[PDB]
C-alpha cells in the first residue's frame, strides 16, 4: 500500500487526492514504524518470560533485574489485554502514546538482556555444547525450552552435522535428528520431554 | 604423509602444526583426519584480537566438549598473547597425558573437566604478511 | 617452581605474587619469553634491586636475543648463552647430560646404542645446519624437541 | 658546592649511601619517582626543609619542574613554591638530590 | 537475461550493447559477473577508477529482481572507512561482553532474518582497499567452510542466499590467500567508452530536470540537441581529452574527474539559460543566440575542466590546441590565451579584465582579511568557484600555501547567502571523528520513514565543511587514508554508517571543499583516483610580480591617504615591497629549513604592519617610513631564520633594496645598526633606542620580580629584541607565538614577563606523571571558559615535554587554526558553557538569542583573548614531524628562532 | 533567615527540596546519579 501511494503520488492527478493522500502515507508509515518496533519486543519478551519462568532461584541471584522484568512484564500484559480489547490495527494504532511506550520497552528488554551473560555463562558450563553459542541464540535456546522449534536453527552451531531433530506431534518424544538436505538417523531410544 | 604426522603427533599428546603456502590443503587435511576418526571439528579463522581469556574460554569450551579445534592463520595473535596461550596449551597437554595414564586442569583461574577426545590443530603460513613468530616454548 | 610466560595482564600480576610468595617463603620462580615487555623488565629490575629475598631464591627469567632488552637488567643479571652447540663432541655431550641415565639404562641392552646412534644423526644435521647454504638449503629447527 | 640541584649517576649505590650519611643530623626522607608516596614527601620536604633523596630519575615527574627552577613568589612576607595545583611556602633549607 | 538488462539500462540512462555495438564489452562483462555469481560465493570486481563495476553489479541486481521476482538487497561497506573494530566488532577488557561489528551486524540480521531476510538476495559489496589486516577475517568465510569466526566462539554460517563481493581498484596489497578464494572479474578502463558517458550525460539532460514540458526541460533538451555533434565519435570533447591527458598536472588526471567537471559546467549553463529567462519574460530565448552562447561556453567549459589544475603555460598550450583543432567561432586574439575569455549570456566573448576595474579601498578595512583586491585570476577562479559550488558539486582547491585559497572561496560564497561554511583544518593524526564532532555540533540526526538523515541545524540552509589540509592525513602500511575513504563514501553514497547502531546515515544539505598543497610537498601524499574521480581539482598558483605591484600598491595608495606629504613614495614603496619579498623567496626555500615559506601572506602582514605603525602618528617623514618599512621587512624575514649568515645576508638585502628604490634619502636617518620599535614608553608605537629602553625594561623586571617570579635576569640586546617581538604577537589579535631554542635559554620567563607586562594571565598546564588527555581537555576547558566567557587576556604557555601523544597537538592545531574545538563542551559542559555564555554577553552588552550565535561570540572572544605561546627545541625531526602533525604551528603561530645564546 | 529555615525543614521530612536543583544543576546532578547508579549496581531508566 505504501508503494502503490508513492506511485500515484507521482502522476498523473495528484493534486485532487493530495491532502487525502499525503495523511494516509503519514498513517501508514507510523503504523509501520510501530509494527517494527511490536515485533522486536514481543521476540525480546518471549524468551525472557520462558527464561524468568521456567528457571528457579533467578529472583535469588538476580533479584533486582527479576523485579524489573516482572515490572515491564506487568505493563506488557496490561497492553495484551489493551490490544484484546480493541483488535482493530487502526485502534491500535490510534491508542495514545503506544510509540513511544514500545520504545521504552524496547530499551529495557534489551537492557534485562544484556544483563543476563553472568547467568550464561552458568547454563554455558552446565551444557558443553553452549560454549559455541552466542548470547543472543542462547537466550532463545533458554527461553523457548517449552517452544522447541525455534531451537531448530541453532543446532547447526552447537553440532557437526545435525542441523535439526525429529519431533513427534505432541511437541515431547525426540525421534531422531537430520542433516541439512534430508538424511536423517532414526533413534533406537526416543527421549521423552 | 599428513595422516602419519599428525597422528603420530596425537600419540605424543601433542598438537598438529602443518605449515606452508596457501591452497596446499592444510585445513582440509585436518577437517579430514578429524572426521574420518569421528570427531567434531571447529575451525578458527583466529585474529590478533583473540585475546588471553578468549582463547581460555574456547579452551575449556573445546576441552569440555571433547572436540577438534583447527586454528588457522595461527601467527596472527601476536607474540605476547602467543607466548600467554602457551601456558594454556601445555596445561592441557599435561591433561591430557594425565589422562592418558575427575581429570580436570586449571585454565583460567577454574577448575574445568578434560575430554580425551579433544586436540589443538594450528595452521600458518611463514612470512604471509609479516606475521608473529612463535616463541620456542 | 612457578613457570609463567609473559605476555598478558594476568600473567604480570601471576608473576608479580609469585615473586612476593617466593621471596617470603623461599620456593623457586620462573617467568619466560621476558624479551616482550621490557618496560615491565625495567620495575621487575627495580623491585627485584629493592627487595631482600631469602637466602634460598632463585629467579630464572629467559629471552631470546634482542635489542630491547634493558641495559639495567642485563647488568644486574647473571648472563648465560644458549646456542646450538658447536662442534660433535659437544652436542653429544648435551645431549648425553639431557638424556636421564635411568630412562637410558633401561632394557634392553640396546636402547643405549640407538641412543648414541641419535646423537651421532643429531650432531652431524645440527653441524650441516652450522654449515648453511650448502649442507642445507634453509635453516631448520633441529632440535631437542625433536 | 651546587647551584642546580645535583643529578647522581652511581651503579654502585655509594654516593647515594654517602648522601644519607652526609645529611643525617638533618634527616633526609629516601623516596623514588615511581612511590605512590612521592608528591607527599615532597610536599613534606619543601614544607619542613627536610633534604630529599629522590631515586629512579629516568621515570622523571614534570612535578619538579618549578621546584628545579627555583620558581618562587614572594607575595608579602611569605615565600611560595607552586607544587602542581596546591601552592606551598618554601623552606629557605631545602634541598634535592 | 539480456532483454531484461536492455530493460533496466533503459530505465537507468544506461547504454546497452548487443555484443559489437558500443555496450558490448560491458554487456558481457555483466554476464561474466552473473556466472561467476552463480559459480561462486565469494567474488571480486577488479578494475581501474571508472570503468563500470558499480553499474554492471547495479544492473545485475535490478535485472535479477525482475526475472525471478525476488527483490535484491545490496549492503555497502567501505572497510577503510572505519577501524577493523568497527567493521567486525570488539570484546570488552573489563565486562566480557561482545559487540557486533558493521559487517558482522548486517550478516547477523540476515541470518536472523525477522523480516524475511532468508528468502531475499542479499549482496554484501566491499566498496574500498583490501589489504591483510580485515580480509583475513573473510578466509574463513570466503573459503568453503562458510563461517565467520569471532574472539568470543561465535560463529556464524553464510546463508546460500548471500553472495560477498569486493569492489576493489587494485589488489597490489592483497595477498595470494585472498585472491584464492574469490573468483575475479577483470574490468578494464576500455569496457566503458568514453561515448557511453557521453550517451549517459545527454540522457540524463534530455530528462531529469535540473529544477527540483517545464521551462527548464526544453531548455535542457535543447541545449542537449545543440551540444550533440561536439560528443559523439572523434569531435571535440574526446580530442582535447586525449590532448589533455598530455599536459602536465599537479593531480593525476582521470577522464571520469574531468568529464563530471564538464558536466557541472553544462548543467550550470542551462541554469544560467533560465535565469535570463526569468530575467526577460518579455522576450524568450532565441534559438540563435543559445546556440552562440552555448557553443563559446562548451569551449570555455572544457578548457576549464581539462586545464583548471594544470598552470598558466599549460592550459595555454590546451587552448591553443583547441583553436588550431576545431572549428568553432572564437575571439581574435594575437596574444591573449582563451582562458582570459568569458562567454556572457548574449553569447559573445568578454575579456575577463573588463570585469572588475581598480578598486580604492577606505583607509578604515584598507588590508582587513574580509578585503579581496580584485584580479584576473581572482575572478576568473571566483567564476569557477561559483560554478562548483551551485550544484553542490565537492570540490578540490590546489596550491602553494598562502596563494588565496581560502580567500577565494571566501569570496565566492559570499556570492551565495544560503551557504554556511565550517572550516576544518586537517593534520596528520586526522580520523573520521573530526568530521563526525563537526556534524554532532552543526548538524542533528533526524529519523524518517526512508532512514535517517543528517541535516544541518539552520533550515534551508547549506553547510559547507571546508577541509584545509586533505593531503596531510596518513597512509596507513597499505597505501589508505581513512578520512579519505570517509569523505569519497560520504560523496558518492551519499551517506556514512553510524557507529552506535550500525545504521545507514544520509547527507542532505552537506557539501565538501577541500584544500590542500601540491603532494610533492614533504608531509603530503597523492589522493586516492578513486576518490579524486568526484571532486574537480583547481590550481592557484602565486599571482606573480605584475600581479602583486597591483595588488599591494592599491593598499599602499590607500593608507598613504592619512598624511598626504608622503602619498607619492607609495609606487617606489610597493616596487621595494615585491622585489625584497621576491629575492626572501628566490633565496630560502623548504629544501634548507621546513618553514622556509614566503607567500602574499607575508606582504599582507607587511601593510599591515606599516599601517598600524602610521595610524596614530599623522606627521613622518620619508626616512621615518623607510625605517619603519625596514623594521617590519626584519619582523618578517629574519625572525625565522637560523644561521647568521642568512640574518646577515637579509639585512644586507634590505638595506641593498631601500637604497636601490630610494635614493638621495638620509642613510644614518633611514638605518640604523639596533632598529627597535616600542609603545611602551609613549603612547604610541615609536622607535626607541637601547639605552632607555634597556633602563625601562630594568625598571620593569625589578617591579616584576616581587609580583610574579622572584628569578634575576641579565639583560641583552637580544633580550630586548625577544621581549618586544613577543609582546608585538601579544597585541596583535590571534596572535600564537612559537618559539624554537635550546632549554634554559629564557624562553618561557620572557613570555611570562612580557605576558605580564601586557595584562595576560600565565596559563601553564601543569603535567605530571599519568597526566591524560582527559586532564589536558579539562585544563583546555578551563582555559576556553576564562578566556571566552570572563573576557580574560590569558598567554597560555605549552612546552613540547607537556605533549604526550597525538591526542594534544591534534586538539591544539584545530584550536590555534579555529578559535573552536568541536566535541570539546559536550553534554553538561556544553550546556554549562552555553550559560556562561549568556551572563557574558549579558555583561558585554550584546543580545544574543540560540545557542549558535552564543557559540560563535564564544568563539569570537576566545580568538580575541586567548593567546598560545609554543616553547620547544630545535630538531631536523622534530621540526618535519611537528610541521606534518600541526600546520597551525607553522602557519597561524609566528614563528622566533631564539636558538642557541 | 526563614529561607534557611524553610528549605531545612523540608529537607528534614522529606529527603529532598524541590526546586534546589534546577537548570544545569539538575542535568549535572542526574549524570552523577546514574553514575553513582552504576558503581551500586541498580539499573535505572530516567529521571523519575
Ligand atoms: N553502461 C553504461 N552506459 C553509460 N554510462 C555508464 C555505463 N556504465 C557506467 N557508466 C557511467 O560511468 C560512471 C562511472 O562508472 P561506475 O559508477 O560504474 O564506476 P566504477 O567502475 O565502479 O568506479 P570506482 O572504482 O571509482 O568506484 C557512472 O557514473 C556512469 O555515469
Ligand atoms: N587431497 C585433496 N583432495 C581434494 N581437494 C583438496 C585436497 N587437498 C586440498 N584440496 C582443495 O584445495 C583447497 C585448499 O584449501 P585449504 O585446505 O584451506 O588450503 P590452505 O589451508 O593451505 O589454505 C580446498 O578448497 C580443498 O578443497
Ligand atoms: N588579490 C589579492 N587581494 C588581496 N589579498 C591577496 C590577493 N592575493 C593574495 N592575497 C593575500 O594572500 C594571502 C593568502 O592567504 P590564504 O588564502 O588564507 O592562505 P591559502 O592560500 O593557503 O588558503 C592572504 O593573506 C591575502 O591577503
Ligand atoms: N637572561 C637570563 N639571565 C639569568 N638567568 C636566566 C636568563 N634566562 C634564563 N635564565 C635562567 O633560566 C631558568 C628558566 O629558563 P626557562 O625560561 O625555563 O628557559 P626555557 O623556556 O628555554 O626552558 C631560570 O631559572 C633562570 O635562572
Ligand atoms: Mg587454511
Ligand atoms: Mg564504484
Amino acid at each position: 500500500h505504501i508503494n502503490s501511494v508513492s506511485a500515484m503520488k507521482l502522476s498523473p492527478y495528484y493534486k485532487v487526492f493530495e491532502e487525502d493522500a499525503l495523511s494516509w502515507e503519514d498513517k501508514l508509515n507510523r503504523i509501520m514504524a510501530l509494527f517494527d518496533v511490536w515485533i522486536d519486543v514481543q521476540r525480546r519478551w518471549v524468551y525472557l518470560e520462558g527464561i524468568f519462568t521456567g528457571s528457579a532461584d533467578i529472583k535469588h541471584l538476580l533479584p533486582v533485574e527479576t523485579q524489573r522484568f516482572q515490572s515491564i512484564s506487568t505493563e506488557f500484559l496490561a497492553l495484551m489485554k489493551k490490544v484484546s480489547k480493541s483488535p482493530l490495527v487502526m485502534d491500535v494504532l490510534n491508542i495514545q502514546g503506544v510509540q513511544r511506550s514500545l520504545e521504552r520497552l524496547a530499551d529495557l528488554l534489551g537492557k534485562i538482556q544484556k544483563a543476563l551473560g553472568e547467568y550464561l555463562e552458568r547454563e554455558r558450563s552446565s551444557f558443553p555444547r553452549f560454549y559455541f553459542v552466542g548470547d543472543e541464540d542462547l537466550l532463545e535456546i533458554i527461553g523457548n525450552s517449552k517452544n522447541v522449534a525455534k531451537l531448530q536453527k541453532h543446532f547447526k552451531k552447537m553440532f557437526a552435522g545435525v542441523s535439526s531433530i525429529i519431533l513427534n506431534e505432541d511437541n515431547s518424544v525426540v525421534l531422531g535428528i537430520s542433516s541439512r538436505e534430508g538424511e536423517e538417523v532414526m533413534f533406537k531410544t526416543p527421549v521423552s520431554i | 604423509r599428513c595422516y602419519l604426522t599428525m597422528t603420530q603427533a596425537l600419540e605424543a599428546r601433542l598438537g598438529g602444526s602443518p605449515f606452508g603456502p596457501a591452497g596446499t590443503g592444510k585445513t582440509e587435511s585436518v577437517k579430514a583426519l578429524g572426521h574420518q576418526l569421528g570427531r567434531f571439528v571447529l575451525v578458527f579463522n583466529c585474529d590478533e584480537t583473540f585475546d588471553f581469556q578468549a582463547m581460555g574460554r574456547i579452551f575449556v569450551g573445546l576441552c569440555q566438549v571433547g572436540a577438534w579445534g583447527c586454528f588457522d592463520e595461527f601467527n596472527r595473535l601476536e607474540e605476547r598473547m602467543l607466548s600467554a596461550v602457551s601456558q594454556q596449551v601445555q596445561c592441557i597437554q599435561e591433561a591430557l597425558r594425565e589422562h592418558s595414564n575427575p581429570i580436570t586442569c586449571e585454565l583460567l583461574n577454574k577448575q574445568v573437566k578434560v575430554s580425551p577426545d579433544m586436540a589443538i590443530f594450528i595452521t600458518m603460513n611463514p612470512g604471509y604478511a609479516g606475521r608473529s613468530n612463535l616463541p620456542d616454548n | 617452581i612457578t613457570s609463567i610466560a609473559i605476555g598478558s595482564a594476568e600473567g604480570f600480576n601471576q608473576a608479580d605474587k609469585a615473586i612476593n610468595t617466593a621471596v617470603k617463603s623461599g620456593r623457586w620462580v620462573m617467568l619466560k619469553n621476558v624479551h616482550l615487555a621490557p618496560g615491565w623488565l625495567m620495575q621487575l629490575e627495580k623491585k627485584l634491586h629493592s627487595l631482600q629475598p631469602h637466602a634460598c631464591f632463585r629467579l630464572f627469567l629467559t629471552m631470546e636475543i634482542n635489542p630491547k632488552v634493558p641495559v639495567n637488567l642485563l647488568r644486574a643479571g647473571r648472563i648465560f648463552v644458549f646456542e646450538p652447540p658447536p662442534g660433535v663432541k659437544a652436542n653429544m655431550l648435551r645431549t648425553f647430560s639431557s638424556i636421564p641415565v635411568s630412562r637410558i639404562c633401561k632394557s634392553p641392552n640396546e636402547r643405549a646404542r640407538l641412543y648414541f646412534l641419535l646423537a651421532w644423526f643429531h650432531a652431524i644435521i645440527q653441524e650441516r645446519l652450522r654449515y648453511a647454504p650448502l649442507g642445507w638449503s634453509k635453516k631448520y629447527e633441529f632440535g631437542e624437541s625433536d | 658546592r651546587f647551584n642546580r640541584y645535583p643529578l647522581i649517576i652511581d651503579p654502585s649505590g655509594q654516593a647515594t649511601e654517602f648522601i644519607m650519611n652526609e645529611y643525617k643530623d638533618r634527616k633526609i626522607t629516601r623516596t623514588s619517582f615511581l612511590d605512590d608516596a612521592f608528591r607527599k614527601n615532597l610536599e613534606s620536604a619543601l614544607r619542613f626543609g627536610n633534604p630529599l633523596l629522590v631515586q629512579d630519575v629516568e621515570s622523571y615527574d614534570p612535578v619538579l619542574n618549578p621546584v628545579l627552577n627555583r620558581e618562587v613568589r614572594r607575595t608579602g612576607g611569605r615565600v611560595l613554591i607552586t607544587l602542581g595545583d596546591q601552592d606551598i611556602d618554601l623552606s629557605p633549607s631545602f634541598v634535592i638530590f | 537475461l539480456r532483454e531484461e538488462l536492455k530493460k533496466v539500462c533503459q530505465e537507468m540512462y544506461l547504454t546497452y550493447g548487443d555484443g559489437e555495438e558500443v555496450g558490448g564489452m560491458w554487456v558481457e562483462k555483466v554476464l561474466q559477473l552473473y556466472q561467476i555469481t552463480q559459480i561462486n560465493h565469494g567474488l571480486m570486481m577488479v578494475g581501474p577508477s571508472g570503468s563500470g563495476k558499480s553499474m554492471a553489479w547495479r544492473v545485475l541486481l535490478k535485472a535479477l529482481e525482475r526475472l525471478e521476482g525476488v527483490e535484491g538487497v545490496a549492503h555497502i561497506i567501505d572497510p577503510k572507512a572505519i577501524s577493523k573494530d568497527h567493521l567486525y566488532g570488539t570484546l570488552d577488557p573489563n565486562t566480557r561482553e561482545w559487540t557486533d561489528g558493521l559487517f558482522t551486524h548486517v550478516l547477523r540480521k540476515i541470518i536472523d532474518s525477522v523480516r524475511g531476510e532468508l528468502q531475499k538476495r542479499q549482496w554484501i559489496v566491499f566498496d574500498g582497499d583490501v589489504d591483510p589486516e580485515w580480509v583475513e577475517n573473510l578466509n574463513s568465510v570466503l573459503d568453503d567452510n562458510k563461517l565467520l569466526t569471532l574472539p568470543n566462539g561465535e560463529r556464524l554460517s553464510l546463508p546460500p542466499n548471500v553472495r560477498i563481493m569486493f569492489e576493489v581498484q587494485d589488489l597490489k596489497y592483497a595477498t595470494l590467500a585472498t585472491v584464492s578464494r574469490c573468483g575475479m572479474v577483470w574490468f578494464s578502463e576500455d569496457v566503458l567508452s568514453t561515448d557511453m558517458i557521453f550517451n549517459n550525460f545527454l540522457a540524463r539532460l534530455r530528462s531529469i530536470p535540473l529544477d527540483e514540458a517545464s521551462p527548464m526541460l526544453q531548455i535542457q533538451r535543447d541545449a542537449a540537441t545543440i551540444m550533440q555533434p561536439y560528443f559523439t565519435s572523434n569531435g571535440l570533447v574526446t580530442k582535447a581529452l586525449e590532448h589533455a591527458f598530455q599536459l602536465e598536472h599537479i593531480m593525476d588526471l582521470t577522464r571520469l574527474r574531468c568529464l563530471g567537471s564538464l558536466f557541472s559546467m553544462l548543467h550550470q549553463a542551462c541554469r544560467n539559460v533560465a535565469q535570463y529567462n526569468a530575467n526577460h519574460p518579455d522576450f524568450p530565448m532565441q534559438i540563435e543566440q543559445l546556440e552562440r552562447y552555448i557553443q563559446r561556453y562548451l569551449v570555455y567549459a572544457i578548457l576549464w575542466s581539462l586545464s583548471g589544475d594544470s598552470r598558466l603555460k599549460m592550459r595555454a598550450e590546451l587552448g591553443e590546441y583547441i583553436r588550431r583543432i576545431t572549428t568553432v567561432p572564437l575571439p581574435t586574439a594575437p596574444n591573449i590565451p582563451i582562458i582570459d575569455y568569458e562567454v556572457s549570456i548574449s553569447g559573445e566573448w568578454s575579456p575577463w579584465q573588463a570585469k572588475v576595474p581598480q578598486i580604492e579601498v577606505e583607509t578604515h578595512k584598507v588590508a582587513a582579511p574580509d578585503v579581496v583586491v580584485p584580479t584576473l585570476d581572482t575572478v576568473r577562479h571566483e567564476a569557477l568557484l561559483y560554478t562548483w559550488l551551485a550544484e553542490h558539486k565537492p570540490l578540490v582547491l590546489c596550491g602553494p600555501p598562502g596563494s588565496g585559497k581560502t580567500m577565494t572561496l571566501f569570496s565566492a560564497l559570499r556570492a551565495l547567502p544560503d551557504m554556511e561554511v565550517v572550516g576544518l583544518n586537517f593534520s596528520s593524526a586526522t580520523t573520521p571523528e573530526l568530521l563526525l564532532k563537526t556534524f554532532d555540533h552543526y548538524c542533528e540526526y533526524r529519523r524518517t520513514p526512508n532512514g535517517v538523515v543528517l541535516a544541518p541545524v539552520q533550515l534551508g540552509k547549506w553547510l559547507v565543511l571546508f577541509c584545509d589540509e586533505i593531503n596531510l592525513p596518513d597512509m596507513d602500511k597499505y597505501g589508505t587514508q581513512r578520512v579519505i575513504s570517509f569523505i569519497r563514501q560520504m560523496v558518492e553514497h551519499g551517506g556514512f554508517y553510524r557507529t552506535s547502531d550500525q545504521t545507514w546515515v544520509k547527507l542532505e544539505r552537506i557539501q565538501f571543499v577541500g584544500a590542500c598543497n601540491p603532494p610533492t610537498d614533504p608531509g603530503r601524499k597523492p589522493l586516492s583516483h578513486r576518490f579524486l574521480r568526484h571532486v574537480p581539482v583547481v590550481y592557484v598558483d602565486y599571482p606573480g610580480p605584475a600581479s602583486l605591484t597591483q595588488i599591494y600598491g592599491t593598499f599602499n595608495r590607500a593608507m598613504l591617504r592619512l598624511i598626504p606629504s608622503l602619498r607619492t613614495y607609495a609606487e617606489p614603496l610597493t616596487a621595494a615591497m615585491v622585489e625584497f619579498y621576491t629575492m626572501s623567496q628566490e633565496r630560502f626555500t623548504q629544501d634548507t629549513q621546513p618553514h622556509y615559506i614566503y607567500s602574499p601572506r607575508e606582504m599582507t602582514r607587511w601593510v599591515r604592519g606599516i599601517f598600524e605603525a602610521l595610524r596614530p602618528l599623522e606627521t613622518l617623514p620619508v626616512e621615518g617610513l623607510i625605517r619603519i618599512w625596514a623594521h617590519e621587512a626584519l619582523r618578517l624575514f629574519q625572525d625565522r631564520l637560523v644561521e647568521d649568515e642568512e640574518r646577515r645576508w637579509t639585512d644586507e638585502n634590505i638595506d641593498t633594496v631601500a637604497l636601490k628604490h630610494f635614493p638621495n634619502i638620509d642613510r644614518e636617518k633611514a638605518m640604523s645598526r639596533p632598529i627597535l620599535y616600542s609603545n611602551w614608553l609613549s603612547k604610541d608605537y615609536i622607535p626607541v633606542d637601547q639605552e632607555e629602553l634597556r633602563d625601562y625594561v630594568k625598571a620593569r623586571l625589578k617591579v616584576f620580580y616581587e609580583e610574579e617570579l622572584d628569578v634575576p635576569l641579565v639583560l641583552f640586546n637580544e633580550v630586548l629584541d625577544h621581549v618586544l617581538r613577543i609582546d608585538r604577537i601579544f597585541r596583535q589579535p590571534q596572535g600564537h607565538l612559537l618559539l624554537i631554542g635550546v632549554s634554559g635559554a629564557g624562553k618561557t620567563t620572557l613570555s611570562r614577563f612580557v605576558a605580564w607586562m601586557n595584562g595576560l594571565s600565565v596559563y601553564q598546564i601543569k603535567v605530571h606523571r599519568k597526566y591524560t588527555g582527559e586532564d589536558f581537555d579539562e585544563d583546555l576547558r578551563t582555559v576556553l571558559r576564562r578566556s571566552g566567557c570572563k573576557n580574560e587576556k590569558i598567554a597560555f604557555i605549552m612546552d613540547e615535554s607537556n605533549v604526550l601523544d597525538s591526542g594534544f597537538l591534534e586538539r591544539m592545531n584545530t584550536l590555534l587554526a579555529n578559535g573552536e574545538v568541536p566535541g570539546l563542551f559536550e553534554g553538561d559542559e556544553y550546556a554549562t558553557l552555553m550559560t556562561q555564555c549568556k551572563e557574558g554577553a549579558q555583561k558585554e552588552g550584546l543580545m544574543l538569542d540560540s545557542h549558535e550565535e552564543l557559540y560563535k561570540w564564544f568563539t569570537s572572544q576566545v580568538i580575541r583573548n586567548l593567546h598560545v605561546v609554543f616553547t620547544m627545541n630545535p630538531s631536523s625531526e622534530g621540526l618535519k614531524d611537528r610541521a606534518a602533525t600541526s600546520p597551525a604551528l607553522f602557519n597561524r603561530c609566528v614563528l622566533n628562532w631564539f636558538g642557541d645564546w
